[PDB]
């Protein structure tokens, strides 16, 4: 083959991923004062139950 | 052919006996006819959609 291949480039080729965003997740609740206290006859159940 | 018979020993042959169970012994202090306890059902996260 000819001399004048040494002047003919070569790049490295690549092989990638992309990912992107992922999630925000959310989880709430909702404690009561007086619906839960019809219910829970005695106080320190109750905040055993808040925690 | 006269003579009273002479006993001599009787013993009571006792053992006492076990539990197999007695870790488990718990002692209270007898009030109120009914006893309960509870559980809170899960709530799984949820995808944050905030449009």
């Amino acid at each position: 083959k000819n001399e004048e291949l040494m002047l003919k480039r070569n790049y490295p080729r690549m092989a990638t991923k992309l990912y992107g965003n992922g999630i925000v997740k959310k989880q709430k609740f909702t404690l009561n004062n007086n619906d839960t206290r019809f219910n829970f006859q005695t106080l320190a159940d109750a905040t055993n139950y808040a925690l | 052919k006269y003579l009273f018979p002479k006993i001599n020993e009787t013993l009571l042959i006792d053992i006492a006996l076990g539990n197999r169970f007695n870790w488990l012994a718990k002692e209270q202090d007898f009030i109120g006819q009914y006893s309960e306890e509870y559980v809170i059902m899960d709530t799984v996260p949820i995808n944050m959609d905030l449009s």
